């Protein structure tokens, strides 16, 4: 009876498998083909295993990449992303985000506490700034606006949309992200504040403050000068 | 029978096991995108919530979990506070909940030896019993923060019972008003051993101490500024009183009697 007697398998059954392979070697091409991607996102499947069933071990090229940023490691899903057969996601400007802003993190982390000593660098500030805000090469896939109403395939809270700022998304957030001094604080938020300057004269449209939200919206610009006249 | 060769992808097995996933709020937020949080969120699903107040008020248990569930870290915190005022709704219940577990530092670190992370564990295992509104939970919840209050307003070095000592003490009633909880006497009393009035006036009237707790609590004072004070805001066993208030009855003819029976 079969019944009675009912990661390291990435390793030691893949082992007889390519040693088998090999020995031929010494539709098997589709056959390969079929194991050609298997190691490395077995290596990667167990890297992703050991970064926290057969479920987590057929996850869609897009639930794969899901996957891999789940951890929030980019250099290990990088060759995910070459191998996959697919470059058409979001995730693309989202890496870009997290190898550069996680180092931007890092040199204003270091700035803060170095201007408190000193005081015991704007303009570095800004520069690491605009490093997010500015692409030396190729614009982020969320450096777009409209890349927000891109991701509208569509009504009632549209007009609600139309207060959003797409360029400051990520900026307001990065302010949070870890901004801790008090001219730190100052700059990260006049600078996002001219960035939403510049997000209404792209916009071209006045400040209808009284537009009330049925839906429930509170005021992405409300919101903002809220925190800025409560610093102020 | 798996007749079509099969790979990691075999259709009708790919069917069997198609399981994917989008990119849920939790990306951003647990990242700390605020903004971007809120956009995203909207873009995804302020359309698709077919049920907007449904929809709106599960997304809200949801922030709130989140926030709860990182109370140590600042970018957490500051992510939650964020995302709730986008949301649309109340601002007090996440604030309230880190200034608590934050008080508690002191009077279970400083006085407690042990690795930080079990205490991290600890306390969010009964954050979430909290959440499962254990009545008795938050009971010795509130007890701890007083007793951590009490350590910590001593570490200041100043009177246990000033001005600012009722300022930092605000939040004491704060939380137990917060969470539906009998608002409980903490420096009413402290104040009533040191015979202070014009403490036991003002703080109990800037939170709208109920009208039984003052009186009941009156009886910690003194001999004098006591029979001042029971008297003050009012709206036996001696038989020059017995009788003295015999004349208010009926007549007298019961009360003297019922009084008397009672008592042998």
């Amino acid at each position: 009876d079969l019944k009675h007697f009912t990661e390291f398998a990435i390793g030691a059954f893949l082992r007889l498998l390519q040693e088998q392979l090999d020995e031929i070697s010494s539709r098997l091409h589709r056959l390969s083909k079929v194991v050609s991607e298997a190691q490395w996102r077995h290596k990667v499947v167990t890297s992703n295993h050991r970064s926290e069933l057969i479920p987590m071990m057929f996850s869609p090229p897009e639930s794969l990449l899901a996957s891999c940023i789940l951890r929030g490691n980019f250099a290990e899903a990088h060759q995910v992303l070459f191998t996959f057969n697919l470059k058409s996601s979001p995730s693309s400007g989202e890496l870009m985000f997290m190898e550069r802003y996680q180092e931007v993190i890092q040199e204003l982390a270091q700035v803060e506490h170095k201007i408190e000593n000193q005081n015991s660098v704007f303009y570095s500030i800004s520069d690491v700034t605009d490093k997010l805000l500015n692409t030396s090469g190729d614009p982020i896939p969320m450096l777009q606006e409209d890349f927000w109403i891109s991701t509208a395939l569509v009504a009632p809270l549209r007009e609600v949309l139309e207060d959003l700022s797409p360029p400051a998304m990520a900026a307001f957030d990065l302010a949070c992200s870890q901004c801790q001094l008090w001219k730190t604080c100052k700059q990260l938020l006049e600078t996002a504040e001219r960035r939403l300057n510049s997000s209404l004269e792209r916009r071209g449209r006045r400040i209808d403050h009284v537009l009330l939200n049925a839906d429930g919206i509170r005021g992405f610009p409300v919101v903002l000068q809220q925190i800025s006249k409560s610093l102020n | 029978a798996w007749s079509h060769l099969p790979h990691f992808s075999s259709p009708d097995l790919v069917n069997k096991y198609a399981i994917v996933e989008r990119l849920n709020f939790a990306y951003y937020l647990h990242n700390g995108r605020p903004s971007f949080a809120f956009g995203t969120f909207l873009v995804q699903e302020l359309i698709k919530s077919k049920t907007p107040k449904q929809l709106i008020q599960q997304v809200g248990n949801e922030a709130y979990v989140i926030g709860l569930s990182s109370f140590h870290i600042p970018s957490i915190g500051a992510a939650c506070v964020c995302f709730l005022e986008l949301l649309g709704l109340d601002s007090l219940k996440l604030r309230v909940d880190m200034k608590v577990a934050n008080i508690i530092l002191s009077y279970k670190c400083r006085n407690e030896d042990a690795q930080y992370s079990f205490i991290r564990e600890s306390v969010a295992e009964k954050l979430s019993k909290l959440a499962d509104g254990e009545k008795t939970t938050t009971e010795e919840l509130l007890v701890l923060l007083e007793e951590g209050t009490w350590n910590s307003i001593q570490q200041q070095e100043i009177k246990r019972l000033s001005s600012e000592s009722s300022s930092q003490w605000a939040l004491v009633v704060q939380f137990c008003r917060l969470h539906n909880m009998k608002l409980s006497i903490s420096y009413l009393r402290e104040c009533a051993k040191a015979n202070d009035w014009l403490q036991f006036i003002i703080h109990s009237q800037l939170h709208n101490y109920h009208p039984a707790e003052v009186k009941s609590l009156i009886q910690y004072f003194s001999p004098v500024i006591q029979d001042h004070l029971r008297l003050a805001f009012e709206n036996m066993t001696d038989l020059f009183e017995i009788l003295l208030q015999c004349s208010e009855e009926p007549d007298s003819w019961h009360w003297l009697l019922v009084e008397a029976v009672k008592q042998q």
